[PDB]
């Protein structure tokens, strides 16, 4: 079809199971994009449903702080999901470089992340894979806007109806209800937000172990703490929002809407 | 001590 004719591939930005992400240029327009190239030669019925679901979810979400799908092009043996190019790299890189954010910078960051997650949930989308590697910066100038990316594991949910949608996500960011193999929905994203906000304030995660079984035990038990010295200067209201996000029971866990109204975000 | 490291996604149990 029309990707081969209009677009030109350049360097790899990353690679997946049967997909690669490459910078491309829509030639006649002189505009650059990020092209997710999925290989479609002998895909299962399941794998086709997942591709159409990612495409559908990505078409659904129009928000300042969500990566925009430009186009979805079906060619023989290759599918192209074409997204606005985000040039400031992953949130992950920025945290490591700066070591941690100030509460002001951390608050502005998680505010934009929560406004993105709120929009997802209002549209019946659960990401399941929130982490600093899936948040991109609009530019390399400090205080640039963050953009939620990579909806490959995102699911569609019918209102607040939730269930066992299978084991998916990233170990350190997985919610307790996913590890217990219990019904789950929108709250798994707010648990991940809890992990991200903890990382933003002191520059390391609340759950870590070389042994994955032990990491999962710590997560299921909500066995995190706020050690000296890096927590010594942190406000209790910052610790409060983290606590309300890192709540084991998804019923009593703070929502995106509720978190956006937390004094630490709003009176600021 | 806890460290900030890159982590790959899962699609099933490992
Ligand atoms: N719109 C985009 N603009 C720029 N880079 C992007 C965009 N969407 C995704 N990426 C990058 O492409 C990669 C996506 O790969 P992912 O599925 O997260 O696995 P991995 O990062 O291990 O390769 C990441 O490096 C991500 O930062
Ligand atoms: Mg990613
Ligand atoms: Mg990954």
């Amino acid at each position: 079809t029309r990707f081969t004719e209009e677009y030109q591939l350049f360097e790899e930005l990353g690679k997946g199971a049967f997909s690669v992400v490459r910078r491309c240029v829509k030639v006649l327009a002189g505009q650059e994009y990020a092209a997710k190239i999925i290989n479609t030669k002998k895909l299962s019925a399941r794998d086709h449903q997942k591709l159409e679901r990612e495409a559908r979810i990505c078409r659904l979400l129009k928000h300042p702080n969500i990566v925009r799908l430009h186009d979805s092009i079906s060619e023989e043996g290759h599918h192209y999901l074409i997204f606005d190019l985000v040039t400031g790299g992953e949130l992950f890189e920025d945290i490591v470089a700066r070591e941690y954010y100030s509460e002001a910078d951390a608050s502005h960051c998680i505010q934009q992340i929560l406004e993105a997650v709120l929009h997802c949930h209002q549209m019946g989308v659960v990401h399941r894979n929130l982490k600093p590697e899936n948040l991109l910066l609009a530019s390399k100038l400090k205080g640039a806007a963050v953009k939620l990316a990579d909806f490959g594991l995102a699911i569609e949910v019918e209102g607040e109806q939730q269930a066992w949608f299978g084991f998916a996500g990233t170990p350190g960011y997985l919610s307790p209800e996913v590890l217990r193999k219990d019904p789950y929905g929108k709250p798994v994203d707010l648990w991940a937000c809890g992990v991200i906000l903890y990382i933003l304030l002191v520059g390391y995660p609340p759950f870590w172990d070389e042994d994955q079984h032990r990491l999962y035990k710590q997560i299921k038990a909500g066995a995190y703490d706020f050690p000296s010295p890096e927590w010594d200067t942190v406000t209790p209201e910052a610790k409060d929002l983290i606590n309300k996000m890192l709540t084991i029971n998804p019923s009593k866990r703070i929502t995106a809407a509720e978190a956006l109204k937390h004094p630490w975000i709003s009176h600021r | 001590r806890n460290k900030l490291r890159r982590q790959h996604s899962y699609d099933t149990f490992v």
